[PDB]
RNA sequence: GCUUUACUGCAGGCUGUCGCUGAGGACUCUCACUCCGGGAGGAGGACACCGAUAGCCGGGCA
RNA sequence: ACUCGUACGGUCACUGAAUCCUGCCCAGUGCAGGUAUCUGAACACCUCGUACAAGAGGACGAAGGACCUGUCAACGGCGGG
RNA sequence: AAACAUCUCAGUAUCGGGAGGAACAGAAAACGCAAUGUGAUGUCGUUAGUAACCGCGAGUGAACGCGAUACAGCCCAAACC
């Protein structure tokens, strides 16, 4: 089975999902955790300083 | 003539000699089976504590606290590194034990700050430290004109940030002179060379 | 390379555990205040999917209902004893000491009080040997002369099932089902079939192992594979 | 090669011809304090050492003449270039 | 990427030593410590475990 | 984790239903056992050195190695004259 | 470093914890232009690419002092109550 178009059609399985925390489609509802913002995992806001460059 | 607070200090000189080593030969055994940070009513070292800033006071608290001893639980590199840095078994933190107790017993009190702390023994993998903890929100302490610095906003999370007893000693600022030129007035100023 | 496959075993995932969710009961001997008092009376008889091998149920006098490691000749009305004064009869548990020297013994404690530990598996048994006041020495299934707490408690009989081993499994699909209800990942390929990067037997134009088999006690894993420690091998001599 | 033990030669400390005595230079101990030695401790760490991983390098096909020329007078010793010899074996 | 009796190191295993650790070149004991027991108590015991270090093995890994 | 498991077990490997069979080799390499003697680190111990210290040397000697033995359905070998 | 292992990139990138409006440091068990001398601490200029480190290779790299800025000095533990 070709793992590119036909492999498309499977797909009808919902993740990721509007958060309740940022408002982003980012909380993956299998794991209960926002990709995006870290809700469910983190009190804290989820971010790292490579989000940027080095000197910025 | 000797205070009677000389004695205890003098019996802690030699912990494995006399009476002392027999107490913690005795107390170690319910040491080891208490948890990480243990409220205590007193002080296992009066002189020891009221000497660090201990009173028998409201809002003074004391904890001690077991660490593992030994070097650095570290975990073995996963990818490319120069043999400089493939170490595991030698490589040991740059914090002492002490330190880390201090740490762990402020966590576990978050309203409480640290106002220092001393040993108290340990066995062949424990080593035990008792912590002085002052609440900064309780007059009494507000009112010490001994104490209410600490109750200041800029000592919010002091332990956390060096500005400990052993914080300073382990941070290289003990000496003013010679050996200090990357120590003071911070490490992260002298961009962490000592 | 990558580590090999002994090592992915260790992580404990769900290809390498046992089905435990799906087992009936843990075999251990009874607890008994003292005096012995304690008996019971078989109930049933079920089978015991973590060791394809017949198990009992038992109702005891003070309303506790246990399955338990049943030896063979166990049947449904069978009054079964737990005690030091416990008869000597097939199906009774008591400790080396009450045990007459020469009677075959399985599901033995380690230590007194620990359950249970050795000659557990179909048909297999213990032999009591010798007394004494101070050592039970019984002889294991794998032959060896075990010396014991006279207290260790035993069960008097051989295990139920014996012979299962005689039959073949004939097809691989009666392997498969046997597997299915063990800790095991099955079917296994040969690490002189695989490639260099997954077993230290792996590589080469045609397949052979490396190195020799015979590895060090001392080998780390990822390279502890082939015969271990082995003091001989082959059967000459 | 041979080579007298003894024979008359310049001294430069007495600064005329005397007897002199040849002696083949005898390696002396070392006391393990030198500079170099403190720098092999404090350097050595986890992982490679540097130079100290090194290993002794190799030899020639014929070392060099190595020799004291000991004055029978004034007891004062002097060295000389050496040159190669496969073997060098005193007369006496 | 892979290999090995390439170079150099790093995990891991074995082994001595020190600390925990105590009483009277082989020995007993019990009190720490470890395991078994629901408990009473039983087994083991200054060893083992753990911390430190030393020698050997060490393409398992860099 | 294996394991609600306990040698009729389960781990690690090789070969690959049945049938007839599976010879010779332990020197090398590997593993394992033994070991008078030899070699074999550090601590403690002894000697020299230093009013101390660095350092040099000795005594003792674990695993390991030398040495001996077992082992090929262990790596493998089975020629020239 | 014309390869590379110590070294270098660099205590950099990145990660964990936490404060404030600024942090941190701070009233000598200091300095050691050795003195009949200086006098808490940051920072700026300089000292100086000096001393020091280093397959003594490539590279790395202070401080005292001085001229400035701003200046500030105190509280416990104990003795005796
Ligand atoms: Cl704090
Ligand atoms: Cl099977
Ligand atoms: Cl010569
Ligand atoms: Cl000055
Ligand atoms: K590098
Ligand atoms: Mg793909
Ligand atoms: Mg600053
Ligand atoms: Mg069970
Ligand atoms: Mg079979
Ligand atoms: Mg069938
Ligand atoms: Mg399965
Ligand atoms: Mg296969
Ligand atoms: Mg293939
Ligand atoms: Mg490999
Ligand atoms: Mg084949
Ligand atoms: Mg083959
Ligand atoms: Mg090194
Ligand atoms: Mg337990
Ligand atoms: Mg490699
Ligand atoms: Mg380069
Ligand atoms: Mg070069
Ligand atoms: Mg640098
Ligand atoms: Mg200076
Ligand atoms: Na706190
Ligand atoms: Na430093
Ligand atoms: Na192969
Ligand atoms: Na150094
Ligand atoms: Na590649
Ligand atoms: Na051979
Ligand atoms: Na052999
Ligand atoms: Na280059
Ligand atoms: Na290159
Ligand atoms: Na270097
Ligand atoms: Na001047």
């Amino acid at each position: 089975t070709g793992a590119g178009t036909p492999s498309q059609g499977k797909k009808n399985t919902t993740t990721h999902t509007k958060c309740r925390r940022c408002g982003e489609k980012s909380y993956h509802t299998k794991k209960k955790v926002c990709s995006s913002c870290g809700f469910g995992k983190s009190a804290k806001r989820r971010d790292y300083e490579w989000q940027s460059k080095a000197g910025e | 003539a000797r205070s009677a607070y000389s004695y205890i200090r003098e019996a802690w000189k030699r912990p494995k000699e006399g009476q002392i080593a027999e107490l913690m030969w005795h107390r170690m055994q319910e040491w080891r089976n208490e948890p990480a940070v243990v409220r205590i009513e007193r002080p296992t070292r009066l002189d020891r504590a009221r000497s660090l800033g201990y009173k028998a006071k409201q809002g003074i608290i004391v904890v001690r606290v077991a660490i593992r001893k030994g070097s650095s639980r570290r975990t073995r590199f996963n990818k490319g590194r120069r043999s400089k840095r493939m170490m595991v078994n030698r490589i040991t933190r740059k914090k002492n034990i002490q330190r880390i107790a201090e740490e762990r017993a402020n966590r576990k009190f978050p309203n409480l700050r640290v106002l220092n702390s001393y040993s108290v023994g340990e066995d062949g993998r424990h080593k035990w430290h008792e912590v002085i903890l002052i609440d900064p929100d309780h007059p009494a302490i507000k009112s010490d004109d001994q104490l209410s610095w600490i109750s200041r906003t800029r000592h919010r999370l002091r332990t956390f940030r060096g500005l400990t007893s052993a914080g300073r000693r382990c941070r290289g600022l003990r000496g003013q002179g010679k050996g200090s030129e990357k120590v003071r007035p911070s490490l992260r100023v002298n961009g962490a060379k000592a | 390379g990558r580590r090999i496959q002994g090592q992915r075993r260790g992580r404990g995932t769900s290809t390498f555990r046992a089905p435990s969710h799906r087992y009936k009961a843990d075999l251990e001997h009874r607890k008994v205040e003292d005096g012995d008092v304690i008996a019971g009376t078989v109930v049933d008889i079920e089978h015991d999917p973590a060791r394809s091998a017949p198990v009992a149920a038992v109702e005891f006098e003070d309303g506790d209902r246990r399955l338990i490691l049943a030896p063979e000749g166990v049947g449904v009305g069978d009054e079964l004893q737990v005690g030091v004064d416990a008869e000597i009869a097939p199906g009774n548990t008591l400790p080396l000491a009450e045990i007459p020297e020469g009677v075959p013994v399985c599901n033995v404690e380690s230590s007194p009080g620990d359950g249970g530990k050795f000659a557990r598996a179909s048909g297999v048994n213990a032999q009591l040997l010798t007394h004494d006041r101070n050592v039970a020495v019984v002889k294991l299934p794998s032959g060896e002369m075990k010396r014991l707490d006279p207290q260790c408690r035993a069960t008097i009989g051989v295990v139920g099932g014996g012979g299962r081993t005689d039959k073949p499994f004939v097809k691989a699909g009666n392997k498969h089902h046997k597997m299915k209800a063990r800790g095991t990942k099955w079917p296994n390929v040969r690490g002189v079939a695989m490639n260099a990067v997954d077993h230290p037997f792996g590589g080469g134009g045609r397949q052979h192992p490396g190195k020799p088999k015979s590895i060090s006690r001392n080998a780390p894993p990822g390279r502890k594979v082939g015969d271990i420690a082995s003091k001989r091998t082959g059967r000459g001599g | 090669m041979q080579m007298p033990r003894r024979f008359n030669t310049y001294c430069p400390h007495c600064n005329e011809h005397q007897e002199h005595e040849v002696e083949k230079v005898r390696s002396g101990r070392q006391t393990g304090m030198k500079w170099i030695d403190r720098q092999r401790e404090r350097n050595s760490g986890i992982g490679n050492d540097g130079k100290f991983s090194k290993v002794p390098g190799g030899d020639k096909p014929t070392k060099k003449t190595d020799l004291k020329y000991r004055c029978g007078e004034c007891g004062k010793a002097h060295l000389r270039e050496g040159w190669r010899a496969g073997r060098l074996e005193f007369q006496e």
